[PDB]
Order: C-alpha cells, then structure tokens, then sequence
C-alpha cells in the first residue's frame, strides 16, 4: 500500500484521490494520503476553495517512484514532486503515520469501481498524452486544449490525444466514399486499432483516460475525445465480439460513476441517443442501455 | 456559410461557383404489382448543375442502368450526385474549377463534402433560396436528351440563350428562376404563355424563344400572373 505524503495544506483546498473527495481547511495538519491500492494508476486532483477555477491534479503510479505533494506559493498550486532518496521518504511517511496526519485511501473490499474505470489505462500511455518526459507523473487541468482543437495554442501544454475526424481524408478510402462514410468498419479497424493503437487495449486506455479528464477537471477536450472514441466503434458495422462486449462494460461503469448533477454538461445528447438507437451497435450495449435508460432518461 | 437573400450578389462576382441541384437524378413512377403490391419503376434522372454568372449548364444524365441491384437508392442518389460533381470539378481545368458550390438540398452537403475531401479550398454551401431548379425536366429540350439517353452522358447548354447579349447575369438568373418557378407551378399555362404567338420561334441552338427586349416584359408579367394566380386558387384567396 502505497504513500503520497503532502508537507502541509497552506490554503483551503477540495482534494480528490480517483473517486473519492475530501476538504482541507487552511492550514489544517493535513500531511498525504496513504493506503493507496498498487496495481493501478490513480488520480490526485485539487479544486481550490477560494478559487473553483483550475480544477488541476496529477496521474501517477506509487510503482513509478515515490511522489510527495508541496504547496509552491509562487505559482499558487500544489505540486507533485519525486523523492530519490528512499530512506528519506521512509522515515517521512512513517512520522506522519504514527502522527496519524494522513487520510486512508477509503476502498470497500467488494468495490471493483477503480479497477473497472482504470482497466485498459496504463502510465506509459498518459504520458504519451501529457507530454513531460522530467517527471514519471502527469499533470492535467480543466483548461488545457487537445491538438485537436489546437488544430481547430501552446503546443506543449496539450493533450495528445489520437485525432478522429470522421470527415477527413484519414477516415475515407478514395472510392470509398459512401462506403466509409456511412460505415466507419475501415477507420476503426484498419486505421485506428491495426495502425495506430495496435491493439484494442491501447484503444480502450485513450478511452478511459479521456473520459476520466473529463470527469475529474471538466476538461471539455477530453470529453470530445471520448465521444468520438465511442460512437467510431458504435458507426462499425464490423466490430469484434470481444470489444463490443468489453466497449459494454467500460461505458456502463462510467455512466454509473458519473455525478448524476454532472449529465447536463458530461453526455452528448445526439452521439448517445445515436449509439444506443440508431448505430449498428444500438443492440450491442445491453448493459450501458439498461443503465442510461435508468439514470438519465431526460438525455434520451 | 449559407446563400441567402442578405449575400444575393455574390452568385453574380467574378469567383467561379456552381449551383448543384439533385431532385431529378432519382426519378421513379409508382405503380400496382399482379399481386396488388406497389412497386417502383426508374426512369432516367440528371444533374443540374449550373454556373449563375455564365449560364452554363453541365447537365449530367443519369441512366436507369446506375440503379440496377443497388438498395436504398435514395441515399445512392445523393452519394452518386456528388461523385459525379466531384468527377466534374477534376475534369475542368484549374482556372474554371469552382471555388464554391452551393447545393440546393441541404442533405447533399455532407456526400459532397466526402467526395471532395481533394479541394479543401472549395467551399460547400447550402442556400435558403427556394429555387425551381426541380423544373429544368419542363424545358423540352432537356426533358429530351434525358428521355432518349441509352447510356450515362454529359450534355453542356447555356441556359440563359443568348440573353447575356443585353442583360446582366443578375436579370438573367431572375428571368431563368422566374420562368422555372411558373414552369413548376403551372407546367401547361407556363407553355402556353410562351409557345402562344406561333411567329416567335426556338433557335435550333436555344431552349427558349427568341424574344424581343418588349416581348419578355410581357411574358415575364404573364409568368407573374400565373404564379399570383395559382396562388389564389391553392389557398382560395
């Protein structure tokens, strides 16, 4: 079980960790967060209390290296910050533990949520997206643009999400105009999972990533993106048996994380009510109907 | 963006640009089976595809043969209009391509723009003009190279005559929507306004009369009490 210490809580801050929420008071004796699950990414994410604006936080990996938080007065936020020297963070975490300064990540033994949002997305591949090559953890916020909508201004603050553009040369074999226009099959399975992804995991993790950002900082970009990563899949009429299975699982997971205050301005009426009504896909999402149709029938 | 009343003269400028009109590439009679069901029979379609400025008529004939075995052929239609606009524009040398086009049914936009993902810098626009372009099968000259079309053809007319000898575009374009409107409000009182005096003719090379510069004030305010006619009856005012 993993340790990320903070050195204090300087300003009044709402600290999220994945799925789970806390408020720190100004100056509260507040000094990390422990008991954080290995085997997956995680999320620490902070929305400031005297200024909402900037939801920001940090993707790592407890795996990776030994991370700690620290307010930085000059840029007014708080950083995540790499410890080399182990002895050093050993004896700091184990100070603020006997101290009991420290919130327990809050997991349920029966609650696979985490592992089923996080399932295909990997460290490697967020930093692929969030291009810092100095630190092994990403930093994210709810202002930064994606190349694509870059396309559409500081080129090394974005997000390198893969670009799907369904009326683009990329997505239309020349000669297959209609063809590939009314079926995205050859986009999806040729272009983006053969070429690009090499795998439907990788697909999957851009997937899940996106949607997370979304979810997490309100990064509208990242909220585009998983949109369009869904209704590719959904616009194919040749998809594996596989990935529509799983594509089931992911999506009906996140629909039951999202805060249902949150739908007005998380869920794209015309692409859901497209993919689970109209799309070759409209009977393949069993799960995901089931739950959107409960939670949200006002979208639909 | 779109054509509207508001950027009227723009069709008339010296940028080349193309109205595209798909309702009659898809023409079908309706009909009884033996087995008292319904079905479909094709007959022969074309393109409208018409420079306002000039008068050029590049009027594509679509064959009954392109809808052999194929399904859904009301969505073929719109897919086959834009490849053959498409085919069009790579036909023509650079300085006549188009720089726009503007189609008059809203759901070409999207297959046009796909067929001509190529020329990124030639716009594709929608109008909100109603225009009579549906009519052009009332010009009896056109109706019958496409009736006696056996194969897929393109035939070139211009569609204003000789009429850019005394008038400017814009009056042309307003006489040519004007006689269409009438054509297909009322086909057989539009023909008789303008077959009625036997002494004015059609040029071998026309499709319409040869009018004096007094004549078509007539027809033209004939034209307009047809439409305003035809007006009162539908609605009984």
């Amino acid at each position: 079980m993993n340790t990320v210490p903070f050195t204090s809580a300087p300003i009044e801050v709402t600290i999220g960790i994945d799925q789970y929420s806390f408020n720190v008071k100004e100056n509260q004796p507040f000094h990390g967060i422990k008991d954080i699950p290995i085997g997956h990414v995680h999320v620490i994410h902070f929305q400031h209390a005297d200024n909402s604006s900037m939801r920001y936080g940090y993707w790592f990996d407890c795996r990776m290296g030994n991370f700690y938080i620290q307010y930085d007065p000059k840029d007014g936020l708080y950083k995540m910050m790499e410890e080399r020297d182990g002895a050093k963070f050993e004896n700091i975490v184990h100070n603020f533990k006997e101290r009991q300064m420290m919130v327990s990540y809050p997991k349920i033994d029966e609650d696979d949520t985490w592992y089923n949002l996080t399932e295909f997305v990997q460290m490697d591949k967020i930093r692929k997206i969030v291009r810092k090559d100095e630190n092994q953890f990403s930093y994210v916020d709810s202002s930064m643009t994606t190349v694509q909508e870059n396309e559409l201004s500081d080129p090394a603050h974005s997000l390198n999400y893969t670009v799907i553009n369904f009326k683009s040369r990329e997505a239309i074999r020349p000669g297959h105009e209609m063809e590939d226009f009314l079926d995205k099959s050859y986009y999806l399975n040729t272009v983006m999972l053969q070429g690009i992804f090499k795998n439907s995991s990788n697909y999957f993790g851009e997937l899940q990533f996106a949607f997370l950002n979304a979810m997490f900082f309100g990064n509208y970009g990242s909220s585009l993106q998983w949109h369009a990563m869904i209704e590719l899949i959904c616009s194919s009429a040749t998809v594996p048996k596989h990935m529509l299975d799983k594509l089931d699982e992911i999506l009906y997971y996140q629909i039951k994380t999202l805060p249902e205050q949150y739908s007005d301005i998380l869920l794209n009426e015309r692409v859901w009510n497209i993919c689970l009504y109209s799309s070759f896909q409209k009977n393949s999402l069993h799960n995901t109907e089931k739950i959107m149709e409960n939670k949200y029938p006002e979208l639909l | 963006g779109a054509m509207n009343s508001s950027n009227y003269a723009e069709l008339f400028n010296n940028d080349i640009k193309l109205f595209v009109d798909d309702t009659n590439v898809y023409r079908v009679t309706v009909h009884k089976t033996f087995e008292g069901n319904v079905a479909t029979k094709a007959i022969n379609g074309c393109i409208f595809t018409l420079n306002p400025k000039t008068g050029h008529l590049f009027l594509k004939i679509i064959h009954t043969s392109v809808w052999a075995g194929q399904k859904r052929l009301s969505q073929l239609a719109k897919w086959k209009t834009a490849e053959e606009v498409s085919a069009l524009v790579r036909s023509l040398p650079k300085e006549e391509q188009p720089k726009q086009i503007i189609v008059t049914r809203k759901a070409m936009l999207d297959p046009l723009e796909v067929h001509m993902l190529d020329f990124p810098n030639i716009a594709i626009r929608p109008t909100e003009l109603r225009l009579p372009f549906s009519a052009a099968m009332s010009i009896d000259k056109l109706s019958d190279v496409v009736m006696k079309a056996t194969e897929p053809q393109m035939v070139l007319f211009n569609i204003y005559d000789d009429w850019l000898d005394r008038i400017s575009s814009y009056t042309a374009f307003s006489r040519l929507t004007l006689l269409l409107r009438a054509l297909k409000t009322n086909e057989e009182s539009a023909k008789m306004i303008l077959l009625s005096d036997p002494t004015i003719t059609i040029k071998s090379y026309h499709l319409w009369p040869s009018f004096t510069d007094e004549q078509w004030i007539t027809i033209e305010s004939q034209m307009r009490d047809l439409i305003l006619t035809e007006y009162g009856r539908k609605y009984n005012v």
